[PDB]
RNA sequence: UCAGGGUUCGAUUCCGGAGAGGGAGCCUGAGAAACGGCUACCACAUCCAAGGAAGGCAGCAGGCGCGCAAAUUACCCACUCCCGACCCGGGGAGGUAGUGACGAAAAAUAACAAUACAGGACUCUUUCGAGGCCCUGUAAUUGGAAUGAGUCCACUUUAAAUCCUUUAACGAGGAUCCAUUGGAGGGCAAGUCUGGUCGCAGCAGCCGCGGUAAUUCCAGCUCCAAUAGCGUAUAUUAAAGUU
């Protein structure tokens, strides 16, 4: 149901829950941050047989 | 330490009885040393003695190693004494300023200005 | 092809080209200068008024949903614009009879998505932005 | 007073082949940014045009001699061009990698005493090398053919003559004040 | 801005012109129809013992107002030049500092070994397996090494000072000496992950998402782009052989 009118607004944003789990780690920033990106896709080397995989994959 | 000082380009510039060059110095270890302790060095090299020298600029470069500054020696102390702009002079004491800082000096102008005659109070008197 | 093409018509080619410039629609707005005289802006990128009252704003088809504008009057022209609100529960952080600035959509003459009679939306409340009554990192300063 | 830009940005904003190569580019050198690489091909297209023009000039006209024979002295005095070729046709066979190789972080890793790239721009920046007499903190000197016979290391540091650092000797100090009297 | 041909802008540091609240008249001088000169009218505004008198910041600062929209009632004639009877005097011209993410240039925010797993050329072995090399991240702690960011005596800078460069003494173990701004359905580089909502709330330049199994909403985690910058609105050019 909707009860207590539909044009109501802060719905959505006032009945979820908030949560975090904010970092401890530190990330690097200017020269390293491509130094990993450099390493992590081409000089490991992994790569196989014809694949869709990204480079993101939490499915 | 001990320092290098070092010619560049003379002149012997007899209209305003002097002699005007380039202060090239080197420092090993260290630079930028007080100007005075330059002076002493640049007068057992020409034998002038060390009140005629007047020496500035002096910027030392980076990671140190050498400095450049601009240096005259006036034959006499009255050649430089009439010539030298006063700061310069007043650089090692021998002249100072007063005067007083500023604008006491124009707002006691546009007093004077009002009066006639008599503007001796307001020269003394406000 | 089909038009003169001589050594001595500079004449009927520059004068040719000046009229049917006019029938172009964006170069008509420009030059007579119509825009200025029409709109509630003066060519200025945002404005400033105050607030007249709340509206809700009903959606054109497929969609359907509430949109929950304003309605405001401005300082410099005392004509009326009618103008969106962004994110949820950011119009109760606008109060009736206050100042606002406002600015327009990102298309620059007509009105926007499944909303119509809307051309304009709002940007800040009273020096301090919808982002940051929003998101929390201020409050209100009264 | 006058300034002017030194990189251009690429007309498509995303482009999975050109990103790779930019990427790539990037990971050998240890280049900090793109705006470090589009600086390089700005002054290269820029070389690229006016060597464009040249070749379409009469044969033998005063202007296209005097410009040539002082422009390729340029190129070979930074060593990108050989004087083995020394003619306008070889300006349209240079390309960007060839640049890089005569930046200064490239040359202290190739020719000197580093670990990986990524170690020698720090060594750079931390005031440890000369160029013949002078400190330097810029990896981007790019470097005249002549001064690569007097990249040495600096005469005030830890590394070679000089005063140590301040974690060897701390650590001395730990021997009379950390362990000696506390 | 741009292949070629063009298009758009030019209040604004150089040169020329016009004007000092709006109009008109005039004195002086070689030069002015001058406004840091004058007289009158008109519009304003100030003082007054009400008899009278005095004024023009589109000069530098500063205030009110107007708006989306813009700095110190600072220091000084040392530089650069000008003015005078003058080598000496004067100059808010001009120089110096303050405010300053309009904009432009430079380039830090951790580099190197130990152990630890991990990959493949290489070697031995029928293979299994083992050795070993080149490197990679990644865990675990660390270890050694380095430096300015800051704090700061001295020198230097200059009219006097600041800044910069130069140099004492302090100054890095990652928990802090903390990089953010946007995005992840397609256009367009990156999630048919988890929780909440259920055509409601909202997102959406455009095409479209939401009606209880939402790859697009609200959050978490992860990932992508650019980076000391990034987003948004508006004018305008290229894209437009859609002038």
């Amino acid at each position: 149901k909707v009860h207590g009118s539909l044009a109501r607004v802060g719905k959505v944003r006032g009945q979820t829950l908030k949560v975090a789990k904010q970092e401890k780690k530190k990330k690097r920033t200017g020269r390293a941050k491509r130094r990993m990106q450099y390493n992590r896709r081409f000089v490991n080397v992994v790569p196989t047989f014809g694949k869709k995989k990204g480079p993101n994959a939490n499915s | 330490d001990t320092v290098t000082i070092r010619t560049r380009k003379f002149m012997t510039n007899r209209l305003l009885q002097r002699k005007q060059m380039v202060i090239d110095v080197l420092h090993p270890g260290k630079a930028t040393v007080p100007k005075t302790e330059i002076q002493e060095k640049l007068a057992k090299m020409y034998k002038t003695t060390p009140d005629v020298i007047f020496v500035f600029g002096f910027r030392t470069h980076f990671g140190g190693g050498k400095t450049t500054g601009f240096g005259m020696i006036y034959d006499s102390l009255d050649y430089a004494k009439k010539n030298e702009p006063k700061h310069r002079l007043a650089r090692h004491g021998l002249y100072e300023k007063k005067k007083t800082s500023r604008k006491q000096r124009k707002e006691r102008k546009n007093r004077m200005k009002k009066v006639r005659g008599t503007a001796k109070a307001n020269v003394g008197a406000g | 092809m089909g038009k003169c093409r001589g050594l001595r018509t500079a004449r009927k080619l520059r004068s040719h080209r000046r009229d049917q410039k006019w029938h172009d629609k964006q170069y008509k707005k420009a030059h007579l200068g119509t825009a200025l005289k029409a709109n509630p802006f003066g060519g200025a990128s945002h404005a400033k008024g105050i607030v007249l009252e709340k509206v809700g704003v009903e959606a054109k088809q497929p969609n359907s949903a509430i949109r929950k504008c304003v309605r405001v009057q401005l300082i410099k022209n005392g004509k009326k614009i009618t103008a969106f609100v962004p994110n949820d529960g950011c119009l109760n952080f606008i109060e009736e009879n206050d100042e606002v600035l406002v600015a327009g959509f990102g298309r620059k003459g007509h009105a926007v998505g499944d909303i119509p009679g809307v051309r304009f939306k709002v940007v800040k409340v009273a020096n301090v932005s919808l982002l940051a009554l929003y998101k929390g990192k201020k409050e209100r300063p009264r | 007073w006058v300034c002017r830009k030194t990189y251009v940005t690429p007309r498509r904003p995303f482009e999975k082949s050109r990103l790779d190569q930019e990427l790539k580019l990037i990971g050998e050198y240890g280049l900090r940014n793109k705006r470090e690489v589009w600086r390089v091909k700005f002054t290269l297209a820029k070389i690229r045009k006016a060597a464009r023009e040249l070749l379409t000039l009469d044969e033998k006209d005063p202007r296209r001699l005097f410009e040539g024979n002082a422009l390729l002295r340029r190129l070979v005095r930074i060593g990108v061009l050989d004087e083995g070729k020394m003619k306008l046709d070889y300006i349209l066979g240079l390309k960007i990698e060839d640049f890089l190789e005569r930046r200064l972080q490239t040359q202290v890793f190739k020719l000197g005493l580093a670990k990986s790239i990524h170690h020698a721009r720090v060594l750079i920046r931390q005031r440890h090398i000369r160029v013949r007499k002078q400190v330097v903190n810029i990896p981007s000197f790019i470097v005249r053919l002549d001064s690569q016979k007097h990249i040495d290391f600096s005469l005030r540091s830890p590394y070679g003559g000089g005063r140590p650092g301040r974690v060897k000797r701390k650590n001395a100090k730990k021997g009379q004040g950390g362990a000696g009297a506390g």
